[PDB]
């Protein structure tokens, strides 16, 4: 099994340099799934550097994205990541409207960010779309069950 | 031939027909308006910097 | 000239931002210098004259826009 | 071009309509998983005089073949649903609202009360249609806690 014995979700490596030596593992580069599973893995590492940029400008830049790809943040520790820099945040804010160029920009970059800083304005994709969430959900539980089907024919 | 009953349609084929176009931020429309505006400020205000009230209206002096 | 304005400008609002800045300053500094290049000649020294005439038009409006340039009185 | 937009936003209208009447799941559509047919004949190999290592060749254009009809049966729907969405738009409200462009009169000026109103509905909209209610505690109360602790001793 070698890669194979531990999960898709449950190593040390990233999601998507699993996916890489999971495929590398399982098929020869001359096979199809072999070329579908590196594609998906620029997909997930696409998906890996959306999720450094975000959170790039609380938890610095060795952010660990690991944790958080595995184990995302639930909505209290959104909210409590939203507090721990609102400080920097309102006094940046104060620093660049005092510097913008007219009283037309300064009056903007504190508008957005009274509404930046409010944490009950960051949109949950789960409160929004409560049906689109769901599905997004079962796209994996169904990937998942056509695993658990091939191992009950077996 | 167990790799037959698998779906065909891969998850990579699925992640590019559910994410197919990279979606607007609902920030992109504020900073790209308000930047535009800010030079409908700087013309046409009278109490900007850049105002073309002189230079479209020559002041009679 | 109602007729040329509205065809020059119609042909420019057609044009992205980035194009039109940099096609009027390359044509801003072209003609900067046609006039440096000549020598003393006295309808260079009053083109450069005007230059400079036209940064002050702009930095009196910016000392106080609401009034206007600054004339002697 | 303003007549292109209000066809597309009236179009984007016909979709969101008759796919909210026939309440089919959001991602249902745009996964080709959902076209795929699971009840195909799947052809064995041990019937097409396959060499040594001829079987992984043969597998791929089984599987790409019946990947490739259900992405080929996903443009069949859309290409349909498209001139389903395309009659009711031609039968549509168009009662858009319009771009907030500030108030900009033939001689006149702009005023930086219109300019700022303007900037209030761009930052109106950064707010989600539905939010959680992340409660900040406000320092009004946090500190008529912290020193009913105090005046405890802790």
């Amino acid at each position: 099994l070698g890669p194979q014995m531990e999960a898709l979700g449950a190593s040390d490596l990233l999601l998507s340099e699993q996916i890489r030596v999971i495929t590398e593992h399982r098929y020869t580069p001359d096979r199809l799934q072999y070329k579908e599973g590196m594609k998906l893995a620029d997909k997930i590492a696409a998906q890996e550097a959306a999720l450094k940029e975000e959170l790039k400008v609380i938890y610095g830049d060795n952010v660990d994205v690991k944790h958080f790809q595995a184990s995302p943040r639930t909505p209290v520790q959104q909210l409590f990541d939203s507090l721990k820099n609102a400080a920097a945040n309102k006094e940046r804010a104060a620093k660049e409207a005092a510097a913008a160029a007219s009283p037309y920009l300064a009056y903007a970059v504190t508008k957005k960010q009274e509404v930046q800083a409010d944490p009950s304005n960051i949109p949950f994709d789960e409160v929004l779309y409560p049906q689109l969430s769901e599905e997004l959900l079962e796209l994996e539980l169904s990937d998942i069950r056509e695993d658990e089907i091939a191992l009950e024919k077996a | 031939d167990r790799v037959l009953s698998l779906p065909a349609v891969s998850k990579n084929q699925v992640l590019e027909n559910v994410f197919h176009t990279a979606p607007k931020a609902p920030v992109e429309h504020l900073e790209k308006m308000v930047s535009a505006n800010s030079k409908v400020y700087d013309a046409l205000n009278l109490q900007s910097k850049r105002v073309l009230i002189w230079q479209v209206k020559p002041a009679l002096f | 000239i109602e007729a040329e304005a509205a065809s020059i400008l119609d042909r420019h609002l057609a044009k992205p931002v980035a194009q039109i800045r940099k096609e009027q300053a390359s044509a801003y500094a072209s003609l900067l210098k046609r006039a440096e290049t000549a020598k003393g000649a006295k309808w260079a020294e009053k083109y450069l004259e005007d230059v400079k005439a036209v940064q002050w038009f702009d930095a009196s409006v910016a000392e106080a826009p609401a009034s206007g340039p600054k004339v002697a009185a | 071009k303003k007549q292109a937009t209000e066809n597309l936003m009236k179009l984007l209208q016909a979709y969101k309509d008759i796919g909210d009447a026939k309440s089919e799941p959001l991602l249902k559509n745009h996964n080709p998983r959902t076209f795929e047919d699971r009840d195909y004949p799947v052809p064995d190999f041990r019937t097409q005089n396959l060499k040594a290592g001829d079987v992984p060749k043969f597998f791929d254009t089984v599987i790409s073949t019946r990947a490739s009809a259900a992405i080929a049966s996903k443009d069949k729907f859309w290409a349909g649903r498209k001139t389903e969405a395309e009659a009711a738009s031609a039968k549509a409200s168009a009662a858009f609202p319009r771009v907030a462009v500030p108030e900009w009169k033939k001689g006149k000026t702009v005023s930086i009360e219109n300019l700022n109103t303007v900037t209030d509905k761009y930052a109106a909209a950064l707010v989600p249609k539905r939010k959680l209610a992340l409660p900040v505690l406000p320092e009004g109360v946090k500190k008529a806690v912290e020193d009913f602790a105090a005046s405890v001793g802790q």
